[PDB]
């Protein structure tokens, strides 16, 4: 008969994903103090150890 | 008893007026990290000297 072809586009982003490769900075020496943190949400600093 | 209680060494030449010796040191630290980490601690070193007659 008549054949059919389809096309689908992927999504462009996920929560907590780095958008570009432009100048960025990541701090890896951080510890979760209380509760759980959602990937994609802002955080706050409770205290920074002096030594 | 000075020359039999404390050690006696022979390194200086008869024509020397002064001498010098040196000491060294270091610093540094480490931390618990995760992947995609951009900041890391660093280390260094020092030095010092003293004289005589």
């Amino acid at each position: 008969q008549i054949n059919a072809s389809y096309q689908r586009d992927m999504a462009i982003a996920l929560p907590g994903m780095v958008a570009d490769t432009s100048k960025y900075n990541i701090d890896g020496a951080c510890v979760v103090n209380e509760g759980d943190v959602l990937v994609g949400a802002a955080v706050q600093v409770v205290q920074a150890q002096a030594v | 008893s000075a020359l039999r209680v404390f050690p006696v060494t022979t390194e200086l030449s008869p024509t020397d007026k002064t001498f010098e010796y040196m000491t060294f040191d270091k610093v540094g630290t480490a931390q618990i990290i995760a992947d995609y980490t951009d900041d890391l601690p660093l280390v260094d070193a020092l030095g010092t000297s003293e004289f005589g007659k």
